Parts: C-alpha cells; sequence; structure tokens
C-alpha cells in the first residue's frame, strides 16, 4: 500500500497486528433507533 | 544521447493463453528512496527534447499501423473525432501539447489528419477543464488518446491508483463509440490492474497493443485498445508474459546501475566512485632531481591509468603551472588494489614541452558526441569475461593488448599471463600477486606446457590473427585447438567470427559477402575470414569429447553497460542497437572442457520441429528453458509450458531424456537441468534457433488498373516475416501511406497508381521483431519501371518538397508546390491522398503524356 | 442530508460486511485469536474483486477496527 518513500502510516500487512476477536467486544455500529412517532412528539 | 527507442507487443491467437495472474508484480522497493534518487539522476541527464511530444509522435505513428482483418485496414481511419485527454499546457508557451498542430498538419509521415481535437485536462489551456476520473458531460469521440497523471488524484499509495485506473478505462470505454479506439497511460503497471482488465475490457474490443517508449529509467506504459464494444475472448497472451518480463527486468538493470553515480551537481573531493581527478605543480622543475612531482604524477598515474589523461601548460597569478586531469572508475582503483609498491613514470616527455597550452574546465561526462561502436563492442564482450572468472582464479590470456586492459578487470588475487607480440608497456616490478608477461605468438607451437592456467581468453583478436597469416577461419580455429590441446586449462573463451541467424548486412559497419567466407569492416578497412557453426562444433568436440559447448547471449542484456557510465563514456540507442546487431555474427563462444555433451539433432529453424537426447540422468531430474532470462518451459509441467510445443521421453534402458520441440523465436534459447530433491542447479549448453530465410519474389501482371481498385500483384513471402512499405527521404525512412498498398490474403497486394510513384523507389520492410528492415528491405524495382498510358486519366501527386513542374508532351503548364498556383478547370482533387505525406494532396489529371522536370 | 448520505454507503457497508462476515470476528464467551497476516491472505484470496476494500484498503482497516 505503502505509496511513498518514507512511511509514516498503519501497515496492513505489516507485522504486529492484532487479532483477538473476544465477546467483550461484540460489533456492532447503530442497529435501530427508537423513532416510534409517540416518543418523538 | 541519441532518440528514443520504441518497443511493443501486439496480441496473436495463436500464442499460448496465460492467465492475468502470473504476470510479474512490480517490485516492492520501487518508492523506497534511493530508487527515486536513480529515476531523478537519470532523467536530468538525457539530451532530448520535449517528451511529452516524442512519446506522442511514437505512439501515433504505431497507432496508425494496426489492422482489422475483418474489413483489412486500420482501425484508425482519418476525420476521426479525437479526444485528447489530459492536456497538460507545457510551459514552453505552445499553452498545448506539442503534437497536435503537426498531427493536424499532416507533418508526420503515417499519420494522416483528423478532424478535431478536443482538450481536456486539468492543465489545459486553450480546452475544457474537468477532473476526468468522475462522469462529465461530452459528446462522443472516435478515438481518444490519454495522457493521465495518476500520481496526482489520489493519495500517495498504489490501491488507491489501481482504482484510478480502472476508473479512467471505463471513462474512456465511454467516452468512445462503438468502434472506435483508445490509448491510456499507466504510471504503476501492477498485477490487479490487469487482473481488471481482463475480466472487464478485453470481451468489449477487437484487438489491443502495449507499447513502451524509453526516454527515461522508469516503468511508464501505454496500453492501445481497438474495436471497443464488439465482443471478442481476447486474454493475454504468451509475448505479453515475455515483454513483460524484460521491461521489467531491462529497468531493474539500468536502475542498479544509475544508483552509482555522484549526484548531479556535486563536489568531487576522492570519496565519490567516480570523480574528476586533478594535481598542478607550481614552476615546475624536472631535468634534475625533483623527488617531489616525480611521486605527484605517478600517484594519480596509478590512480586513474589506463583511462585517458589530459594535460594543460600555463601561467597563474605569476607562476608557471602544470595540469594533469583525468577520471576515477571502480575498474581503474581496481587496478591499484593490484600493486605492492608504487610503479614510477619517466618524465622525459613533459621538459621537452616549450610551448604554451590555455586550462580548461573539468567536466565529467566529456564525450558530446555519442559512443563510437567498436568500443561499445569491446566493453560489451569485456563484461562477458569479468563476470565469468571469480577470485583466485588462475587466469591464461592471450591477445592480451599492450595496456593490458585484464589488470583493471578481474580480481587483485588472480595470477595472470600476457600472451602477445607487442611489447606492452605495463611496469614490472610492483606487482602484488603474480602476474607475467610473454613476447611470442599464441598461434605458434612449444610453449604450452610451461604454463599454468583455468580460464583461457581471446576477444576480438583470432579474426585479425587469420586475416593477417593469409589463413582461413577454419585453419585458424583448429591450430588454436590444437595449441590449448596439450594445455592443462579448464575452461575456454573465445570471441568467434561466425554468424548466428540468416546472414545479412549491417550497413556502412559490416558488409559480409556470401561468396568467400569474408566479413569487411568498412570503418576499420579490412577483409577477414568466418566460418560456419556447424563446422567448428566438431572441431570443439573432436579433442575434447566431454565438452559441454554454449553461445552466451548478449542482444537483450544490458548489465554489460555498465562498464561504461561508470568512468563518464556516453552512450547512444543507435550505438547499442548496432552493437547488438554487430555481435550476431561476433558472437563468444564458452567451452568447458567436463560439462555434459548436448547434440543437436533436428532441423533448427522457426516454424520447425526440434529435437534434442540429453544423455546422463535420471528420470527424477528436470529441465528449465530459458529466454532472455524468461522461462520458456520446465520438464515437471509439460502441459502449461509457454513455447509452442514440448516433449519429454526418457530411455530406462540407456537413461537417455529426449526433448522434442518447436520454437517461435529466432535466436539463442539456454537450458539448464537440475538434479536431486535439491535446489542445485547444473548449466547445460544453450542453443540456437534461426528465423527463416529472407529470400522474396514477387509476380507483376500485365494489365494495370489505373482506376481506383488498382493493380494486384502477388509477393511470395514465408508467413513468418509480417511486411509494410517505407520510402527513404533525405536519407530518412518515412512511412508509406496506408491508404496507398493494402496487403491481404496467399499473399496479395493491393495499389493504386500514380505518375509520382515513378520518381520515388519503394520498399518492403520487416517489423516483426523490435527493429524493422533488418531481414526484408526489398526495393521495388518494377516500380520505377512503369509505362504510363495517354488515352487514360490518372492520378497524379508531387514527388516531394522540391519544385517539379508538370510537361504535357514536353509542354510547362503549372507547377506543383509554387505559391500561387492555381487549379485547372480540367484537373481534379481526390477525397484522400495517396502522398506518402498526408499535407501533400492529389490531383486527377485528364489523358495525356506528363512529364516533370527537377528544379 | 442525513437520507441522502446514506444512500452513498449503500455499497460500501455491504462489502464492509462481507468482509466482517466471511470469517468470525465475533465470538459468544471467552476470546479466541489468530495471526493477522494469515486472515489478511485470506481476504485477498476470497473477496470479490469488485469489493471496494481492494482498492480503498486503510480507510476500510480503520473503520473494521472502529
Ligand atoms: C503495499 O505494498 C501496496 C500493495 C499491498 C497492499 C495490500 C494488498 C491490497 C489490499 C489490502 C489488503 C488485502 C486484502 C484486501
Amino acid at each position: 500500500g505503502n505509496a511513498s518513500s518514507i512511511v509514516q502510516t498503519i501497515n496492513v500487512t505489516g507485522d504486529g497486528n492484532v487479532f483477538k476477536p473476544s465477546a467483550e467486544t461484540s460489533s456492532t455500529a447503530v442497529p435501530s433507533l427508537s423513532l416510534s412517532p409517540g416518543m418523538l412528539n | 544521447v541519441g532518440d528514443a527507442l520504441s518497443y511493443y507487443v501486439d496480441y496473436n491467437r495463436s500464442h499460448r493463453v496465460v492467465l492475468s495472474s502470473e504476470l510479474p508484480q512490480l517490485p516492492d522497493t520501487y518508492f523506497d528512496g534511493d530508487e527515486q534518487y536513480g529515476r531523478s539522476l537519470f532523467s536530468l541527464a538525457r539530451k532530448i527534447g520535449d517528451r511529452s511530444l516524442v512519446k506522442d509522435t511514437a505512439v501515433l505513428k504505431h497507432a496508425y499501423q494496426a489492422i482489422d482483418p475483418n474489413t483489412g485496414k486500420e482501425y484508425l481511419r482519418s476525420g476521426q473525432s479525437v479526444a485528447y485527454f489530459g492536456a497538460s499546457a507545457g510551459h514552453s508557451g505552445a499553452d498545448q501539447p506539442l503534437v497536435i498542430e503537426p498531427w493536424i498538419q499532416g507533418k508526420i509521415s503515417g499519420v494522416p489528419p483528423p478532424s478535431s481535437v478536443r482538450q481536456f485536462g486539468y492543465d489545459v489551456a486553450r480546452g475544457a477543464i474537468v477532473d476526468l476520473a468522475r462522469p462529465f458531460p461530452s459528446g462522443d469521440y472516435q478515438f481518444v488518446y490519454s495522457d493521465v497523471d495518476q500520481v496526482v488524484d489520489g493519495h500517495d499509495d498504489l490501491s488507491i491508483s489501481s482504482g484510478l485506473v480502472e476508473s479512467l478505462l471505463s471513462s474512456c470505454m465511454h467516452a468512445t463509440a462503438p468502434g472506435g479506439s483508445f490509448v491510456v497511460k499507466i504510471n504503476f503497471p501492477t498485477r490487479p490492474v490487469w487482473h481488471y482488465i481482463e475480466q472487464k475490457i478485453l470481451p468489449n474490443i477487437t484487438s489491443y497493443m502495449l507499447i513502451k517508449p524509453f526516454v527515461t529509467n522508469n516503468v511508464e506504459l501505454f496500453f492501445v485498445a481497438f474495436g471497443v464494444h464488439q465482443h471478442s475472448s481476447l486474454t493475454w497472451t504468451s509475448g505479453v508474459y515475455f515483454f513483460l518480463v524484460d521491461h521489467f527486468y531491462r529497468y531493474e538493470t539500468l536502475s542498479t546501475i544509475s544508483r552509482q553515480l555522484p549526484s548531479f551537481g556535486y563536489v568531487d573531493d576522492g570519496s565519490s566512485v567516480t570523480g574528476i581527478e586533478t594535481i598542478s605543480i607550481e614552476n615546475p622543475g624536472f631535468s634534475n632531481m625533483t623527488q617531489a612531482a616525480r611521486i605527484g604524477i605517478s600517484g594519480l598515474c596509478a590512480n586513474v591509468g589506463n583511462a585517458r589523461k589530459s594535460i594543460a601548460i600555463y601561467e597563474s597569478h605569476g607562476a608557471r603551472v602544470l595540469t594533469i586531469t583525468s577520471r576515477r572508475s571502480p575498474a581503474s582503483a581496481r587496478r591499484k588494489s593490484r600493486l605492492r609498491y608504487l610503479p614510477l613514470i619517466d618524465p622525459r616527455s613533459l621538459e621537452v614541452q616549450a610551448r604554451t597550452i590555455l586550462p580548461a574546465d573539468p567536466v565529467l561526462f566529456e564525450n558530446v558526441s555519442g559512443a563510437s561502436p567498436h568500443v561499445c563492442l569491446t566493453m560489451m564482450y569485456n563484461f562477458e569475461v569479468s563476470s565469468a572468472v571469480y577470485d583466485g582464479d588462475v587466469v591464461l590470456d592471450l591477445g592480451t593488448g599492450p595496456e593490458a586492459k585484464i589488470l583493471e578487470l578481474i580480481p587483485a588475487t588472480s595470477p595472470v599471463t600476457c600472451v602477445d607480440i607487442r611489447p606492452t608497456a605495463q611496469p614490472s616490478g610492483c606487482w602484488n600477486v603474480r602476474t607475467t608477461f610473454l613476447e611470442l605468438d599464441y598461434l605458434s607451437d612449444g610453449w604450452i606446457t610451461g604454463v599454468r592456467g583455468d580460464i583461457v581468453t581471446c576477444m576480438l583478436s583470432l579474426g585479425a590473427a587469420a586475416a593477417g597469416k593469409s589463413m582461413t577461419f577454419d585453419a585458424a580455429f583448429q591450430q588454436l585447438i590444437k595449441v590449448l590441446s596439450k594445455s592443462t586449462a579448464n575452461v575456454v573463451l573465445v570471441q568467434v567470427n561466425c554468424p548466428t541467424d540468416v546472414v545479412r548486412s549491417i550497413k556502412g559497419y559490416l558488409e559480409i559477402d556470401s561468396t568467400n567466407k569474408r566479413y569487411r569492416f568498412p570503418k576499420f578497412g579490412r577483409d577477414e575470414p568466418y566460418s560456419d557453426m556447424d563446422a567448428l562444433e566438431k572441431i570443439c568436440r573432436t579433442a575434447w569429447p566431454n565438452c559441454s559447448i554454449t553461445w552466451v547471449p548478449l542482444s537483450y542484456d544490458l548489465r554489460w553497460t555498465r562498464l561504461a557510465l561508470l568512468e563518464s563514456t556516453t552512450l547512444s540507442s543507435a550505438s547499442i542497437r548496432i552493437a547488438e546487431l554487430m555481435y550476431k555474427y561476433m558472437p563468444i563462444m564458452r567451452i568447458d572442457i567436463h560439462g555434459l555433451p548436448m547434440e543437436k539433432r533436428g532441423n533448427f529453424i522457426v516454424g520447425q520441429n526440434c529435437s534434442l537426447v540429453i544423455p546422463g540422468f535420471n528420470a527424477q531430474d528436470v529441465f528449465n528453458c530459458y529466454f532472455n532470462s524468461a522461462l520458456a518451459f520446465s520438464t515437471e509441467d509439460v502441459n502449461a509450458a509457454m513455447i509452442p510445443q514440448v516433449s519429454a521421453q526418457f530411455d530406462a534402458t540407456k537413461g537417455e531424456w529426449t526433448l522434442d520441440m518447436v520454437f517461435s523465436d529466432a535466436g539463442i534459447y539456454t537450458m539448464q537441468a537440475l538434479v536431486g530433491s535439491n535446489a542445485n542447479p547444473v548449466s547445460l549448453g544453450s542453443f540456437v534457433v534461426d528465423s527463416p530465410d529472407v529470400d522474396i519474389t514477387d509476380a507483376w501482371p500485365a494489365q494495370l488498373d489505373f482506376t481506383i481498385a488498382g493493380t494486384d500483384v502477388d509477393i511470395t513471402v514465408n508467413p513468418y516475416y509480417r511486411l509494410m512499405t517505407f520510402v527513404r527521404i533525405d536519407g530518412q525512412w518515412q512511412i508509406a501511406n496506408p491508404d496507398k498498398f493494402q496487403f491481404f490474403s496467399t499473399l496479395v497486394m493491393n495499389v493504386k497508381l500514380d505518375i509520382a510513384d515513378k520518381y520515388l523507389l519503394y520498399y518492403i520492410r520487416d517489423v516483426q521483431s523490435r527493429d524493422v528492415g533488418f531481414y526484408i528491405q526489398h526495393p521495388l524495382q518494377l516500380l520505377n519501371t512503369i509505362t504510363l498510358p495517354t488515352n487514360e486519366d490518372l492520378f497524379l501527386s508531387a514527388p516531394d518538397m522540391r519544385e517539379w513542374a508538370v510537361k504535357e508532351s514536353g509542354n510547362t503548364i503549372c507547377i506543383l508546390n509554387s505559391q500561387g498556383f492555381v487549379l485547372p478547370q480540367d484537373w481534379d482533387v481526390l477525397t484522400d491522398t495517396i502522398s506518402w505525406s498526408p499535407s501533400i494532396p492529389t490531383y486527377i489529371v485528364p489523358p495525356g503524356d506528363y512529364t516533370l522536370t527537377p528544379l | 442530508s442525513i437520507q441522502a448520505a446514506l444512500k452513498a454507503l449503500e455499497k460500501w457497508e455491504i462489502d464492509l460486511r462481507v468482509a466482517q462476515t466471511l470469517l468470525p470476528t465475533n465470538v459468544p464467551i471467552g476470546e479466541v485469536s489468530c495471526p493477522m497476516q494469515s486472515v489478511v491472505k485470506l481476504l485477498d484470496d476470497q473477496l470479490p474483486d469488485d469489493s471496494l476494500i481492494r482498492r480503498y484498503p486503510k480507510e476500510a482497516a480503520v473503520a473494521l477496527a472502529k
């Protein structure tokens, strides 16, 4: 990926990266919102 | 110096279907800084004009020469709505790309002017501004040229650039009308880009091309597509694989070599590999005991000997001063590594100086003209020996020059022997390791038994030797073999005057007679003999039945050029190309006295079955064929083998292997073997294939279609050669009009006839390899012998830029190419000019005699 | 503005879902683990050629970690 002579990014295919799927870190973004209109007034 | 060199590859149905996933990936240190430094340094030092101009000229010329079989003509006609995407202004003041005006002017042979051009780009000035990679409202063009930078949009990496390339390809795909064509530029050729191209564009064209003009050591590439929005089954092929292989290899080598020169505009003080050494004496004194500068000059001589050393004597600030200048190189400083004491110099040459000489200004790269042929040939020769010698090898060199180049080429721990006639000049008493010299002949007898030695050499010597003694090449070779027979050597290197292909001639440089086995060097003024490959081979087979013989190839390598750049020997492209061509007839023989033999069985011509039987092995062993440092095939996988034909059989009775092949490229292939479940590699002998004959004959009927359809004639040609035509104007090759002659299929050529064709000769030339006209340069003397009518209408155009005035039975009518010319009422002009230069129109003259006289 | 913004990413979200779902990036209990070179070498082996990750890697990675 490195498009520059000097790299100061995050080597995705580099070493030192960590992959530890844990229960405490169960992924989610924004499944649903309480957009009920009675509660929205 | 010199102009640019162009490389191209076309699609062929016949090749092996290579997939997208096994083309060479780009190097990964390609962005690490020192490489960037090398690319900067090479580009700064390039004698050339407007790069965007020359590249675009090259690509347009090569684009007007791609035919549709479905309709027998170019996909590139004239009047085509042409979009120039990326119209960089160029700070030269033209405000536009510098080829558009020459294009429409038709000031290019082979490139008919178009209808119009529309200039879109970020830095356009005469067109319109937009960022192309995203949609923008426009009409439809028939041809779309691209010169878009991709190191600008998208941040500094390679995947964003990969996405830019797909965006550009789709945008161009949309801009062209159905049946059009487009060229795109690629900054970084990476694998997934061709993955995308293969699964997204290839099934939507008719033919494609790849093109690479070489003006700076980079990886820029051009990709050309034809017949947009028409379905086919085009996929990558063998030639693409080989081309990419070379297009990466050359780059890697040149970058390595370029990474050693001192920086552009540096300060030489002695630590740099290449520097302008110089020392001066104020008020010199020579006659009496000096012991002051007698060491002073001698130190510099030992520093940079064997390289041209220049002097000046003048006066500065009242003091009479002498100055010495020269240049240091790795080889020059390698010679110093071999001395123990310091050799000293006789100054008698200098105190006699009674004249006055102005000093000068140091220039590192001194040459202003380009390196001469034969010096480059000698360099490309000596790279082989300098590479092929390791440390400690006991060396016996024959033909050794008096200046003893070898003392500057080999490591400083290998003993050497000078075997020549003229006395040398190199010293005697300062040599740390053994070094001997001789005054005798190496064709002579009774001197061999006393001399140790492992690698025996002879370079640019034996042909002159045979010529001098009035001796033939056959006898000279056999006598050299005889002399080496009772020796103790181990490996032999010999330059040999003997062809490697179809016999041809290099113009003005090496003219070859096929009656007597003789070469001629005109610049050298001498007639020498040669012999033939098979004739020589048996002689080597005789004295050594264990002789493995190989013919090391050079006419693709560039590593040898490192023997120039590192002492500032300026290079020209043409001087390179002629060196390869000259080398195809002065090859180098590498003979191992105890290698494993290889016997040539079938007929070794392209388009013909070949056969080899390789004894002395086991059924669990492999062979690999290389070609230009590529890999034609290996035995383990017979099938996915990149050559047209493979076979593999084994004789468990005798342990003899058998490989029975067909090739498709003339030149040299090399077979190497792999023995055991180990990474160890053996090097078996190489072999040569040669192209079919260059002979041509043609049939000319008696009736001549002076109409538009035009007469059609038969040109008997072995199909391997692909053919076009040219003209020589002002000593320069111009591309004949594709609208004038049409090849098609036996073979038949179409032609529209004209009076103009009487006063210009026409050549059929060949473009299949990188070079043109090397094999077939056939003038059409029959064309300059036509018998005109008088009862017939005629096509007619001017011959050239000169001033021809017409005459009907010796009576001037008007004047072609004249200021204030007026068209006759009975003449008439034709839609598409038959001329060799698109600018000059073509008229219709009514029946009569027409004579033109030069003025 | 919100609705039209969410319209644009209608595909990029799908690509990220593919990336997180092709192999288990969540576990019920405790914690599991696997070397990053291996899993990355896997993704460059199964994601479809049209997936946006192939052309926009670092942002995809940082979004994943987000
Ligand atoms: C760095 O050298 C640029 C090329 C390598 C980038 C990584 C591979 C591209 C795709 C990102 C990860 C692979 C899985 C999608």
